[PDB]
């Protein structure tokens, strides 16, 4: 009745698990098991949410577990216990297999290939928590059990890629739990979490398993960003060598996004800009990825205003995000006019929203940038312009004061002018004729190398699957 | 059919209340005469939907605002009753005739044609939903490809009639598909005129120019707003798109524009401006700019979206051409040429210069205007790299996407 | 819901079973969907999204307006005002 | 937090710590510390002296040095131990504007130099000009000499082949990639 | 000058006419704009083909 549903779901898990199990027995493989595993990842979520909650319990009991069943059952008793389908034929069989973990073979103990099955059990329970959307203690129980289970053996290459996804969910529930509410107990537990992250990474270094390391790098960077220890993060990003190999296109997207935040705080607005446009192009378009994309687009707009580049007006209208980016739309206009008065009003008015996204910190820095941007307009519109006239437009107080502002802004060399003190005006030196200079040479040189590197990336990718078709039988 | 386009145009004056007082008054009386006679009562109700607390409202069959400067759109409860009477009676009689034809044999010709006649009655009175369905029956039945084009066009007219651009957009795509299959030139001329006005309502007037020059040479008047307005549309797009020389040869390659002479206020105001740009009159130019705003842009359905857009762009052009021809000017003289004061003149210029579609700078101490636009090898270089950057980007994402899969 | 032109990014990646759950994971990481929280937070439907014609809904090609000033009022005054200074000189 | 970790002394002590970092003249560190203070007290014990180090950072990044000099001037009515970072920050500003004026000017009279470097004594202006290595001869500076030095210093450091970037070398690079 | 029938520019900063008689617009550089123009069309069509792989 209820058992029928559990049994349909159970069989689903087993075929994906059985397939992989054969693959890793021939020699540990990475990307071929990963493809299967990634599809199973989605499946477990859609069945668990929509269909029962002791549906996880049935599979876990049926296989030979090391303690995992005990760990699952505690959670369910609390929310109203289910003990049904722990009866023979659901606690006696270990699920039909040919010999790989077959019921007879396993009970007799000629084999105990519990290994992959144990990893999959961890994934089911962790997913089921996130699907339920419950935090506090349920999270703490998940963290305590699974972390030392995996570290009392040196994982083989194949098992290791599974446990990176386990490290993710533990961390995410913990982080949001701290962001639920300030608690004196939440606070002390974050030091506990911090320690484990870096230790996981060191294991991932030893086996040079590329996707394990990359995923772990993301979590460390996220936690730094939330605690405001960017100082501690500057060092960390300097000692990266990020793999671009076995990764998922989701891993690569997150990575470039994290550099941009750190970069912005280190007043790297130049490399930050490429990195955020890069992150979006790996990242899928979907409503499933929307909260990721939002934060990326907010980050991008602000980066441009800090350059003085000024985002397009177009960016805000054509996106289906106009409400979320609504403050950024008004910031773009504020800097455009050079308006202190508008700008001060915009960032106060929207303060809290900005404060949630942790971009409130970036916005206050734009107060300088209204002044610098104001002066770049003024040097374009007028070749020679009195000191007083400038004061009218930007609501300034003295001639001497605006002279300091321009003096500093052209030390950054944005305005491309030079100040006449003795005559009372500011005279631009812009006249181009830079096609008589050697400048175009440099620019052309860079484009060519980018083109050549695109060839190299065509080479590594194209011929690699060709080889495989000669290897496999299809004649 | 033909009556629709006149009614809408006059109706747009009631939609606005930034237009002239005597003009809006006149337009209300015309619309009311044809509400009685031609059944334009469903579309009169459509006007209040387009408000709900907005000016131009006064309706008493719906929401009122006599605070509005329009108070000549007011409904009557005689009107509400006249609506309901004619609506029901006409649908019932006209339909019964059609039912008989369906009973009788021959559906290839007789029945499809009979269904066209329903969709023309609903087209007339401003029912879009009811027109679409019944002309949906004509298309279902196999007929001439030319007729199918004629019918889609009757439907496309109705989107401008309500002034909903999305409805046109959709429908003119089906016309483009069937225009080649018929291969008729009769309605090829119409299609360009329709599609011209869709391009006019959106910001691409370059396309609009290319379709509407064909419409001068040959005009197809049924179901399409009258030929003096079509001149006014060609002239609008002409000023925006072209520059002196091109503009001059366009309106001498159209004899008809000159021989039609100004015979309506909108045509007069646009044509005065056309001459002065290409003859390089600046003196009387600056007043004509104001006249076009008043008598073309706001009264027109499609250029009322372009009232602020046009005036902003048109000033760039007139300045652009003068500055390109000069290394330097004096500001006071440049102000006099147009007919403004010195200080006033900067303000307009000073929005155009940082967008950098005017490529100049202004000394305020010498009082000279410097022109430092490259027009050499340096300009071609500056343009090219933007495209070549674009090519880099296209390859960066597509490259990644195929390699990962 | 996509950023800028939707079809340009719809072709870049379509539906795949591998990445589908991973799309959720990134969104959950940032914490919210961030398009449905802003209306709750403001506690009324905005009027700053109706700040321009395009900002609420854009079925046009961007004007480059974001300041939207009728320029016929100020020009009319410019013409006449200059005329008077000359006449009373 | 919410058990003797929030303290009166903590608020006072963060105000001073922030000032120490800013006097190092790395704003890079400043913002990173600043991010941490958001999650902690910055709206919970509000800003009224934790406001001061941020306001100062803003007036230097924009480069309004009247507002900056003003704030430090009013930070000398903060006689307890806050007056001890103020002197370092009045010194730093003199150097900042002296870099700026290389770009802005090539000619200043002595009177115009005196105002900009925030000196009230003529001998003090001439004192800095010797040590900063401004050639003020006949009461007029020639900043273009000074730009040459700073540009020349950027070249002198050995990287120098590919910093200049040889015409010949570009073509060679292009060639080998095709023939790889 | 607006025709560019003799090029040159009218200088009323002082009241002169500069008389240029020199080529404007280089042929080679121009056709490179069209070359990029074609390729920007072409990569879209490769991406139409690559929709099979996605």
């Amino acid at each position: 009745l209820h058992h029928s549903e559990k049994k349909y779901a159970e069989e689903d898990q087993v075929q994906e698990l059985l397939k992989v199990l054969n693959e890793i027995s021939k020699t540990t493989l990475t990307l071929d098991p990963r493809y299967i595993w990634r599809s199973l990842k989605d499946l477990s979520s859609l069945r668990n949410q929509e269909l029962l909650n002791a549906e996880t319990l049935c599979f876990t009991v049926n296989v030979l577990y090391p303690d995992s069943s005990s760990f699952k059952k505690n959670l369910l008793k609390f929310i109203t216990s289910n003990h049904k389908s722990s009866v023979p034929g659901s606690a006696e069989l270990r699920n039909s297999y040919p010999a790989s973990f077959y019921s007879v073979n396993t009970e007799k103990k000629t084999i105990e290939v519990t290994a992959e099955i144990n990893c999959f059990m961890h994934l089911l329970v962790q997913l089921f928590l996130w699907d339920s959307k419950e935090l506090e203690q349920l999270v703490e129980f998940n963290r305590k059990v699974v972390i030392p289970n995996l570290l009392c053996y040196y994982n083989l290459r194949s098992l290791n890629l599974i446990n990176a996804k386990l490290w993710f969910y533990i961390y995410l529930s913990h982080e949001t739990l701290a962001r639920s509410s300030e608690e004196i107990n939440s606070d002390n537990q974050n030091i506990i979490l911090r320690s484990t992250m870096m230790k996981f990474l060191k294991i991932a270094s030893l086996k040079h398993d590329n996707e394990t390391k990359a995923m772990l790098i993301n979590l460390i960077l996220r936690d730094f960003l939330n605690n405001g220890e960017v100082d501690s993060a500057s060092d960390f990003i300097s000692k990266l060598e990020y793999p671009h190999t076995d990764v998922s296109s989701s891993l690569e997207a997150r990575y470039f996004f994290y550099l941009s935040k750190i970069n912005a705080i280190q007043l790297d607005y130049s490399t930050a800009n490429e990195y955020i446009i890069a992150a979006i192009r790996k990242a899928p378009h979907n409503s499933k990825s929307l909260g990721f994309l939002q934060q990326s687009n907010k980050l991008h707009c602000c980066i441009q205003l800090l350059m003085g580049d000024i985002p397009e007006l177009s960016f805000f209208h054509q996106s289906n995000m106009q409400k979320s980016l609504l403050p950024y739309y008004h910031l773009t206009k504020a800097v455009k006019l050079g308006d202190l008065k508008k700008f001060t009003s915009t960032i106060t008015k929207y303060k809290q929203l900005l404060l949630k996204d942790d971009t409130y910190q970036l916005c206050v820095r734009l107060r300088s940038n209204v002044i610098k941007t104001g002066i770049r307009i003024i040097s374009l519109t007028y070749k020679k312009i009195s000191l007083r006239d400038i004061c009218l437009k930007l609501n300034l107080d003295s001639e001497q004061t605006v002279e300091y502002m321009v003096s500093r802004a052209i030390r950054d060399g944005v305005i491309e002018a030079k100040i006449n003190h003795e005559d009372g005006f500011i005279e631009t030196t812009e006249l181009l004729n830079i096609y008589d200079s050697e400048d175009p040479q440099q620019v052309f040189d860079e484009r060519i190398k980018f083109a050549n590197q695109l060839h190299d990336e065509y080479l590594v990718s194209m011929r690699y699957p060709e080889d495989k078709k000669t290897q496999q039988n299809e004649k | 059919r033909v009556p629709n386009y006149e009614v809408s145009e006059k109706a747009f004056l009631l939609t606005q209340s930034k237009v002239s007082i005597e003009q809006r008054k006149e337009a209300a009386e015309f619309v009311l005469a044809k509400i009685k006679e031609e059944e334009m009562a469903p579309y009169y109700k459509y006007l209040c939907e387009e408000y709900l607390v907005n000016n131009g409202q006064s309706d008493l069959e719906h929401d009122e605002k006599s605070d509005s400067l329009n108070e000549w759109i007011k409904f009557d409860q005689e009107l509400y009753n006249e609506l309901c009477k004619k609506n029901e009676s006409k649908i019932k009689e006209l339909n019964e005739k059609i039912q008989k034809l369906e009973e009788d044999d021959e559906g290839e010709l007789e029945q499809a044609q009979a269904w066209i006649n329903l969709g023309e009655y609903y087209a007339q009175i401003g029912d879009k939903d009811n027109a679409e369905k019944t002309l949906g029956k004509s298309l279902s039945k196999a007929i001439s490809t030319g007729a199918k084009i004629d019918v889609m066009l009757t439907i496309a007219r109705l989107g401008f009639f309500y002034n909903d651009q999305l409805y046109v957009k959709e429908k003119l795509e089906a016309v483009n598909s069937m225009i080649e299959k018929g291969g008729d030139w009769e309605r090829r001329n119409r299609y360009k005129t329709y599609y011209g006005i869709h391009c006019l309502a959106v910001r691409n007037f370059k396309e609009a120019a290319k379709l509407l020059v064909d419409s001068l040479a040959t005009f197809t008047s049924i179901e399409l707003t009258s030929y003096e307005s079509i001149a006014t549309y060609a002239s609008v797009t002409g000023l925006f798109t072209l520059e002196r020389t091109d503009l001059k040869s366009k309106v001498i390659d159209s004899p008809e524009l000159l021989s039609l002479i100004s015979t309506t206020a909108a045509l007069q105001s646009i044509s005065s401006l056309t001459i002065s740009l290409y003859a390089s009159d600046y003196a009387s130019y600056f007043p004509y700019l104001l006249e076009t705003y008043a008598n073309v842009l706001i009264p027109c359905k499609y250029l009322n979206r372009h009232a602020d857009f046009f005036v902003r762009e048109m000033r760039r052009k007139v300045y652009a051409q003068l500055l390109e021809s000069y290394k330097t000017l004096s500001l006071k003289s440049m102000a006099s040429a147009f007919g403004v004061s010195v200080a006033f003149l900067d303000n307009d210029l000073g929005k155009f210069i940082p967008n950098k579609q005017l490529n100049c700078v202004i000394d305020r101490v010498n009082g000279i205007v410097e022109t430092n636009r490259p027009d050499n090898k340096n300009a071609q270089y500056h343009l090219l790299v933007k495209q070549g950057d674009g090519l880099l980007t296209k390859l960066q994402k597509y490259g990644a996407a195929v390699r990962l899969t | 819901m996509s950023t800028d032109v939707a079809a340009a990014q719809a072709q870049s990646k379509i539906d795949l079973t591998k990445k589908k759950n991973e799309e959720i994971n990134k969104k959950s990481l940032e914490e919210d969907d961030e398009f449905e929280d802003f209306p709750i937070d403001t506690w009324a439907n905005g009027e700053t999204i109706k700040s321009n014609a395009v900002t609420q809904t854009n079925i046009w090609e961007e004007n480059w307006d974001d300041v939207e000033v009728d320029d016929d009022f100020t020009n009319e005054l410019k013409a006449e005002l200059d005329r008077y200074k000359r006449e009373n000189q | 937090n919410h058990k003797l970790s929030e303290s009166d002394k903590k608020s006072k002590l963060i105000s001073l710590y922030l000032l120490n970092l800013l006097s190092q003249n790395n704003t890079t560190k400043f913002h990173s510390e600043l991010q941490y203070l958001d999650k902690h007290i910055k709206n919970l014990e509000d800003d009224s002296l934790l406001s001061y180090p941020i306001k100062l950072d803003r007036w230097l990044m924009e480069g309004s040095y009247q507002k900056a000099w003003d704030l430090l001037q009013s930070g000398s009515q903060n006689i307890s131990e806050f007056d001890s970072f103020t002197d370092i920050l009045k010194s730093a500003i003199r150097d900042e504007i002296a870099k700026n004026t290389e770009l802005s000017y090539d000619f200043l009279p002595l009177s115009n130099i005196k105002a900009l470097l925030f000196f009230n004594n003529e001998k003090e202006t001439e004192k800095f000009a010797l040590e900063r290595n401004w050639p003020i001869v006949n009461s007029k500076v020639y900043f273009n000499n000074q730009s040459k030095e700073k540009a020349d210093y950027e070249d002198e450091m050995m990287h120098e082949e590919d910093q200049k970037t040889n015409i010949i070398e570009k073509a060679m690079d292009y060639a080998i990639s095709i023939e790889n | 000058i607006l025709d560019k029938i003799f090029y040159g520019v009218l200088d009323q900063g002082n009241g002169w006419l500069y008389v240029y008689e020199t080529p404007n617009q280089d042929a080679t550089y121009d056709s490179a704009l069209e070359l990029v123009g074609q390729l920007n069309k072409v990569v879209d069509q490769l991406f139409e083909k690559a929709s099979v792989l996605y």
